């Protein structure tokens, strides 16, 4: 159970904006430009790791 | 074709950027127009008072 | 020198700063000139359509 759990929580992590616009990074693609949307992406980055 | 309408230098987009106003669908859209003058263009803008 | 020439208001810079650009040097360096209309500045940028 514990490990089943770990695994769920890191799959549920993934749904976390981590202060980005969206948890979606083809939103976050579609949305803006890819300046802008490098900064979005290196938040999602950053949270997932 | 914004830009042929208004003699404006930019947009000024919040939540997206208007390069990408083209790939995108929209459930509706809302054009408020009004007059103000230079000094309380800024305040049109989230967090604003 | 450059600021002597044209009655621009400030550069915009990319990867440096312009307060820099004394303090660096450069392989080669390559100026390109044209005219566009005011609509059309801001897409001389990275990542613009
Ligand atoms: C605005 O509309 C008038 C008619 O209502 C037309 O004559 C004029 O060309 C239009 N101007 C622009 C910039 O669309
Ligand atoms: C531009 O060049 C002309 C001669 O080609 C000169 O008379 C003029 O002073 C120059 N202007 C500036 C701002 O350098």
């Amino acid at each position: 159970n514990h490990n089943a759990q770990a695994l769920n929580t890191l799959v549920k992590q993934l749904s976390s904006k981590f202060g980005a616009i969206s948890s979606v990074l083809n939103d976050i693609l579609s949305r803006l430009d890819p300046p802008e949307a490098e900064v979005q992406i290196d938040r999602l980055i950053t949270g997932r790791l | 074709v914004l830009y042929n309408f208004a003699p404006f230098f930019a947009f000024k987009c919040y939540g997206v950027s208007p390069t990408k106003l083209n790939d995108l669908c929209f459930t509706n859209v809302y054009a408020d127009s009004f007059v103000i003058r230079g000094n309380e263009v800024s305040q049109i803008a989230p967090g604003q008072t």
